[PDB]
């Protein structure tokens, strides 16, 4: 399937989508350091089979 | 295959640590081995440190 | 056949930056055991404060360019961090500077506070190059000792958010140059006693006297566990 | 504005007059002024009969 872009990314808190704004994309002039997301991204796969 | 990118730029600012590498003209290379606080630096007489 | 103490005679100012202050009953060596000694603590750990936290108007990050000013913002945070002034009861205050107008926007320009001292207000920040373009600026300065860079002060996150809140690197000490010279002093009778010269420069933040004395304070708080050994763990 | 006193501090006696004393932590460039200044005084002007 296609990727998207969206802010929506599984496992993860409101710390890391503080620096991100609706629609994924670190707002201008926040300060990041290590492991910060830029640009949330999310690739599709189905049926894990865990 | 890509539907979208997105390009972020980061500007990072770097001082000076042990291991950079400084040379002057002169052919002479070196690097950076410990950075010394103002009291233990050598001092004239005027008492202006180097 | 036991000891004499020291103390301190004319306290010499010639300009607010530097001055000469001296230091009259020596023993013999000890204006080099002192005057190196205190060299060491007077360059060192002098409290002194330094602009820290400076949020401006229209800018996101040091890196942009003010529409009507012809310093990058990058450069106006560097002007600051050499801007010297003095508080009294407050250990954080917040100045705010407004002004408009074409000309140079100096240290005077700025919101007088109770506690506020600008030690030189022809001190630049920036120049300002149309008619009506207006620069307002929240600069928050603290006290503090030693350096602290900007770097070191992104840790405590816990949201800083406030995009618009650039931080500058904390410079804080006024101490500028130390020198000390012991020239031989003769008191009309001992057989020889030495005097202590120093000569030291300053930002004009502080005032001699009170600086050589909390910098003897700590010398004798660090001495204090050096006096008995309790070999505490 | 306020400073740092240290702790620990181990004082291995190897006989009863020579000894190696160890004193942590200490803060920036206090080691030398304190070192120094105090091998002055030892060697220079203490008194001895």
């Amino acid at each position: 399937g296609p990727e998207e872009i969206t802010a929506d990314i599984p496992n993860v808190g409101e710390a890391a989508l503080s620096k991100l704004d609706e629609s994924g994309i670190v707002y201008i002039g926040a300060e990041v350091t290590g492991g910060d997301i830029l640009v949330g991204k999310v690739t599709p796969k189905g049926e894990t089979q865990l | 295959g890509v539907l979208k990118i997105v390009k972020v730029y980061l500007a990072v600012k770097r001082r000076i640590q042990p291991g950079d590498k400084m040379a002057g003209r002169h052919g002479n290379k070196g690097v950076i081995s410990k950075i010394n606080p103002i009291e233990d630096m050598p001092y004239d007489e005027n008492g202006t440190p180097v | 056949t036991e000891f004499l103490k020291p103390r301190l005679v004319d306290i010499e100012q010639v300009s607010s930056t530097h001055a000469k202050v001296t230091l009259e009953p020596l023993e013999r060596g000890f204006g080099h055991t002192l005057g190196n000694a205190l060299r060491r603590i007077l360059l060192s750990s002098m409290p002194g404060c330094a602009v820290t936290e400076v949020e401006i108007d229209g800018v996101l990050h040091e890196y942009s360019t003010k529409e009507g000013v012809q310093e990058d913002i990058l450069e106006i945070l560097l002007n600051l961090k050499g801007l010297a002034v003095r508080v009294q009861g407050k250990d954080e205050v917040i100045l705010t500077l407004n002004k408009s107008g074409i000309g140079p926007v100096t240290a005077a320009d700025i919101t007088h506070d109770g506690d506020v001292e600008i030690v030189k207000p022809q001190h630049v920040i920036c120049h300002l190059t149309d008619e009506n373009a207006s620069i307002s600026m929240r600069i928050k300065v603290q006290r503090g000792r030693g350096y602290v860079p900007a770097s070191t002060r992104i840790h405590s996150e816990e949201d800083e958010r406030p995009i618009g809140r650039l931080l500058v690197d904390a410079c804080y000490s006024p101490v500028e140059r130390i020198a000390y010279n012991v020239e031989a002093a003769r008191v009309e009778q001992r057989t020889d006693l030495d005097k202590l010269v120093i000569e030291m420069e300053t930002n004009g933040t502080i005032d001699p006297e009170e600086a050589i004395r909390r910098a003897a304070t700590i010398l004798a708080e660090q001495l204090e566990a050096f006096v008995d050994l309790r070999d505490v763990r």
